[PDB]
């Protein structure tokens, strides 16, 4: 009946938060789809400006703009869900089931009309979200794909990762668009640099996060944050962003710019799924997980 | 017509989706027992006490259903050989605890991936949940044809995708099998799910599966072309690869999204429907395929009534019989002496008497006079022979209750006629007998078979090695069930090389100092990478000059259901190498009681001498 597995958090330009959940437990293994202009009242159901029932669980999802979301479903489809001019409905654009598998990462390009989707069905596929229909289909990789992380301001640039123990950068102007980035453990979350369009962060399923220089693939500076796996690293709003690393060893670490750890938070008592950084207050960063918990953390700046 | 399955990784509820692959037309549903995404933590705090239930209810289904529809998936982050010490910490408490789970439904199957070439600590921990209470369910690996890093889309710029032949290399699925089935110690109950790809590899990594245990198909919606129509179909190849399957009978299974306008199970009835029709042997079969049965002695045991009601039911080998006394008859009696020569005719082993009313038809088209003589050393078969002197043949047929080797005949005989041969020729000891027969037989008279050989192939099949290693009994040698020939209907099975001529007897044998043992040496050319498990033995026999009989596959005779191929297994499989030989060294033995073979491989590798002494098997005489 209801989905107590926070799946993700994601705060809008002026400061709505964003849910995503499934049940992963008991008769029903169906998802939700959740929206909280005061996001103090979080998660408390009856406390939010909308909700939706989807008939399967949220393994991802992206803002696509301001009323817009995308997500990644077990089913096997990528789905638009927009909310209404009056923002008290989320009501479904599309549901395409292009995936022979769950679409587990999803993230929308630079000119927020194209998006890419990473499936357990080992492929990578290219979309029109006006269009709705998939531009390109990509088996690259060997293995599920993990993570795909758009370029922040190029449209036909990517990263993604997966259990084949690559990490593939994508141009699509090129006739065979990957390139494998080398430098270990299988990646298993990759956050694009918000500054240096050139740099980006990745981190493994033994706990450790790297900081990768697409230029050089030499010299790579690292550090093991987690002693579990690396579930996601988020980036923080600031002109020197913090970067935030969340962990299936239920822990959250904000980060320097040379992997020093400056915040540690234990409030979890299950896995960490989401981390995002407030518009309004960027010291304030939000982070949903599995205990169905939504704590907000005041950053030591 | 076709047992099909749906497979699943997205269940919200379990009933209406149950409800809706029924009403699809599928007997089965793949599905996960435990949420494919809901990792668990079992070592560390404070995800390792993470509250509340930990899958879906048994009350949701009845028993029934949990016993013939749902087959069990691991969760595909269970990884038990992950290079992450935790990793593999956590999936061997998440593996146990999932295949405990199946085993506590009772669930008829349960899908275990084999997608990396080490899967070493996955098969411990199965091996340990098949040694650990009471379960009885299947396991079924889900290997594909090609592995996802050998069918990859040419578009990483600087790892290409090799353009050279790889013999070995693009067999390598199989080795991921047969190391995990190596390790698990050959369980009956591990078998193969085999994935079919968008691109079928070639012929010889698809023909390494031959004699492997392939319980399903798995054809994902993907491998689908649509027609004018718009319906999915197959390529042509991929039709073949299917008929092959449906002669296995193995459960096919649709997997993935739907892309077309069910369809695809429509497209499976169909091909089903117009697969060739069974032919009078392969109707015959029908429930004999790779089904062991001891080989018939009948000189050392008395045959059963129903045993030659069913040789008799033959009518091509008596057909080719009356043929080759007809042809001899013509032969031995020129038409000017029609009625002035009346043939001695003498059946060795008459039977119930299918011989002798073949020889009866044999004198009426070629037209000569002949006195029968029906010789049986089985009183109750003669039973049979005498009501029917009695009651139909008459003073024509001296039904004689004997052995041919101690009968007085009271005249010589023109012609000796004899169906004592075995599935490998003289494994029924027929030259013992026709040599005894000799001494009745005029210094010019016919034996008909006047000759024989056996030949031998050497064959592939783990399923046929287990189920000889299947055969282990009590009070006896623990191995003693790989030191005797079988006669089985061979079906999972792969002929490795050609069959050769082995033993050869002639009838009459003028010759003195006779001797009917033997010892041949074969060295079959194989052109595959492949596991030796045994060898298919058959035979041939001139019955008269160019009227033969023959289970030889190449020229075996239309029709004809008296013989199936026997088996002579190793007690342990030998790895042949593509270009290699199979060496083979068989022997016929014997004292004055007993004959028996022995045998043993000389190359690419040694095994030990296969019943020395004939102390596993012999052939009483
Ligand atoms: C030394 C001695 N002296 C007298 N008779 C002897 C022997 C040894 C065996 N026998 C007979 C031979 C006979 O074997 C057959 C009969 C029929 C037919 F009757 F159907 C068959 F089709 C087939 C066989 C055997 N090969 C497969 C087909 C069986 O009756 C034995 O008792």
């Amino acid at each position: 009946c209801m989905e107590r597995q926070l799946e993700a958090a994601r705060y809008r330009s002026d400061g709505a938060l964003l849910l995503g959940a499934s049940s992963l437990s008991g008769r029903c293994w169906a998802g939700s789809l959740w929206l909280f202009k005061d996001p103090c009242a979080a998660p408390n159901e009856g406390f939010c400006s909308a909700g939706v029932q989807t008939e399967a669980g949220v393994a991802d999802l992206t803002w696509v703009g301001e009323r817009g979301i995308l997500v990644a479903s077990d089913s096997g489809a990528v789905e638009l869900w927009e909310l209404d001019e009056n923002e008290t409905l989320i009501v479904s654009k599309f549901c395409k089931y292009e995936h022979d598998d769950i679409v587990s990462t999803v993230s929308v390009l630079s000119s927020g009309t194209q998006a890419v989707s990473g499936s357990k069905d080992i492929c990578i596929k290219v979309w029109d979200l006006a269009q709705q229909v998939v531009l390109s289909s990509y088996r690259a990789h060997a293995a599920q794909v993990t993570c795909v992380a758009a370029s922040p301001h190029k449209d036909s640039v990517f990263l993604s990762c997966s259990e084949d123990n690559r990490i593939l950068l994508w141009d699509t102007r090129c006739p065979k668009p990957a390139s494998q980035i080398g430098c270990g453990y299988l990646p298993t979350s990759l956050a694009w640099h918000p500054q240096q369009s050139e740099v980006f962060v990745f981190g493994d399923e033994n706990g450790t996060v790297s900081l990768v220089d697409t230029k050089s693939t030499s010299c790579v500076l690292s550090s093991a944050v987690h002693s579990q796996c690396v579930t996601g690293l988020v980036f923080s709003p600031h002109s020197v962003p913090f970067l935030a690393s969340l962990s299936e060893d239920c822990s959250l670490a904000v980060l320097d710019s040379s992997l020093s750890e400056l915040f540690r938070s234990q409030a979890h008592r299950d896995f960490v799924r989401d981390a995002t950084w407030s518009p309004l207050n960027h010291s304030l960063l939000t982070t949903v997980g599995w205990d169905h918990q939504v704590v907000h953390h005041v950053v030591p700046t | 017509r076709v047992s099909s399955g749906r497979d699943l990784n997205c269940v919200p509820e379990i009933a209406d989706t149950l409800g809706a692959v029924a009403k699809q037309g599928f007997d089965f549903l793949c599905m996960p027992v435990f949420h494919p995404r809901f990792k668990r933590e079992f070592i560390q705090e404070p995800a390792k006490n993470r509250p509340g239930p930990q899958t879906r209810s048994d009350l949701l289904l009845s028993g029934r259903d949990w016993n013939t529809l749902i087959v069990g998936k691991l969760s595909p982050w269970i990884r038990p050989d992950s290079k992450v010490e935790k990793i593999r910490r956590n999936s061997e408490a998440a593996m146990l605890q999932e295949l405990n789970f199946g085993a506590y439904l009772g669930l008829p199957a349960f899908l275990l991936p084999l997608n990396q070439e080490d899967n070493t600590n996955l098969a411990r921990v199965l091996t340990n949940h098949i040694h650990t209470g009471h379960h009885s369910s299947m396991f079924w690996m889900r290997v594909p044809l090609v592995a996802p890093e050998d069918l990859r889309d040419d578009i990483i710029e600087n790892a290409p995708t090799t353009h050279t032949e790889e013999y070995s290399g693009e067999e390598k699925t199989w080795m991921w099998w047969h190391n995990f089935r190596t390790l698990c110690d050959y369980s009956k109950r591990i078998a193969v799910a085999l994935e079919i790809g968008a691109d079928l590899p070639s012929n010889h990594v698809i023909d390494r599966w031959l004699g492997e245990p392939i319980k399903a198909a798995i054809l994902p919606t993907s491998i689908f072309l649509t027609n004018k129509k718009g319906f999915p179909v197959l390529s042509k190849m991929h039709q073949r690869l299917i008929f092959r399957l449906l002669k296995l009978e193995v459960q096919f299974i649709i997997t993935g999204t739907n892309h077309h306008s069910c369809s695809y199970l429509q497209y499976l009835e169909y091909l089903s429907q117009n697969r060739p029709p069974p032919n009078a042997y392969e109707l015959f079969a029908k429930g004999y395929e790779d089904y062991l049965q001891s080989p018939l002695q009948p000189l050392m045991d008395n045959l059963e009534s129903q045993t030659y009601e069913v040789f008799e039911k033959d009518p091509i080998k008596y057909s080719q019989y009356q043929q080759a006394i007809y042809k001899c008859l013509l032969d031995r009696v020129p038409e000017e002496e029609k009625d002035t020569n009346v043939q001695v005719l003498m059946v060795l082993g008459a039977g119930r008497g299918p011989l002798v009313n073949a020889s009866l038809r044999a004198a009426k088209q070629a037209d000569r006079r002949i006195k029968l003589y029906a010789v049986e050393k089985n009183p109750n078969a003669v039973v049979t022979l005498e009501n029917w002197q009695f009651e139909e043949w008459g003073s024509q047929v001296t039904v004689v209750s004997s052995d041919t080797r101690e009968w007085v005949a009271p005249e010589k005989a023109d012609i000796i006629v004899s169906e004592l041969l075995g599935s490998f020729a003289d494994n029924e000891l027929s030259p013992e007998c026709l040599d005894g027969a000799q001494h009745f037989l005029k210094d010019d008279g016919v034996s008909i078979p006047g000759e024989y050989t056996s030949f031998l192939a050497p064959i592939s099949s783990s399923k046929l090695y287990n189920e000889v290693r299947a055969c282990r009994e009590k009070d006896r040698d623990p191995e003693a069930q790989f030191e005797m020939p079988y006669v089985v209907r061979l079906h999972n099975f792969h002929q490795l090389s050609a069959p050769q001529p082995c033993f050869t007897f002639s009838h009459p044998n003028r010759d003195p100092m006779i001797d009917n043992n033997r010892y041949c040496t074969l060295e079959f050319p194989v052109e595959v990478n492949t596991v030796l498990h045994g060898f298919a033995g058959y035979f041939e026999t001139v019955l008269y000059q160019d009227i033969t009989l023959s289970i030889r596959p190449e020229t075996h005779s239309p029709g004809m259901f008296s013989w199936f191929p026997i088996l002579f297994p190793i007690k342990q499989p030998i790895t042949v190498r593509e270009g290699q030989t199979i060496c083979v060294r068989f022997w016929r033995c014997s004292n004055s009681k007993k004959v028996w073979y022995e045998w043993a491989v000389t190359a690419p590798v040694c095994s030990a001498i296969h019943n020395p002494t004939g102390r596993s098997y012999t052939i009483g005489l």
